């Protein structure tokens, strides 16, 4: 199995995997939105790694055609960064859906999100925080769940 | 870019 860490947050996401990190952003001027990553499912290497300012228009668009190019059977890796639900549009929140996401469909304004789901198989785990108040954002989550290598 | 609200 992996040890797969997500943090997602305000200020700052990371994934680590088996212990080492790789992602890491805490810029305040760049890196909003979701933070994709798609590891290989019998090694856990990181295949691709992506950042969807879906906080902007029309990067919602780009974060889809992105996932749907993804072969069935990796895994991926969301995470929040700031904000990603502004200009995330039904498609896509139904793509996330379709993915086995919970939270995805249903982000929100400043809430955090960190998700580990096999792409055509099951979630591996899903955190969501919800922002309290428009100016406040969501509580950090910090998921740290197991992936089985296939 | 667009802000709220
Ligand atoms: C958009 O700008 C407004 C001021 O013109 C703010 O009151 C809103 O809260 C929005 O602020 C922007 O929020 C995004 C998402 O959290 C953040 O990444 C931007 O830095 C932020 N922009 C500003 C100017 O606060
Ligand atoms: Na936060
Ligand atoms: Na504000």
């Amino acid at each position: 199995v992996l040890d797969v860490e997500v943090y997602s947050s305000r200020s700052k996401v990371y994934v680590a995997v088996d212990g080492t990190t790789v992602l890491e952003d805490e810029a305040r001027e760049q890196g909003r939105g979701i933070h994709v990553i798609v590891l290989n499912q019998a090694t856990g290497h990181v295949m691709a790694k992506r950042v969807f300012d879906t906080y902007s228009p029309h990067e919602d668009e780009a974060m889809v055609l992105f996932l749907n190019m993804v072969a069935p059977g990796r895994v991926l890796i969301c995470t929040v960064k700031d904000e990603g639900s502004f200009h995330l549009k039904d498609t896509a929140k139904a793509l996330l859906r379709s993915l086995g996401s919970q939270a995805g469909p249903a982000l929100g304004w400043r809430d955090t999100w960190a998700f580990v789901g096999r792409k055509g198989g099951p979630v591996f785990g899903e955190k969501h925080s919800k922002s309290p108040a428009l100016s406040s954002w969501g509580d950090p989550v910090l998921l740290k769940t197991d992936v089985p290598l296939s | 870019t667009p802000t709220p609200v």
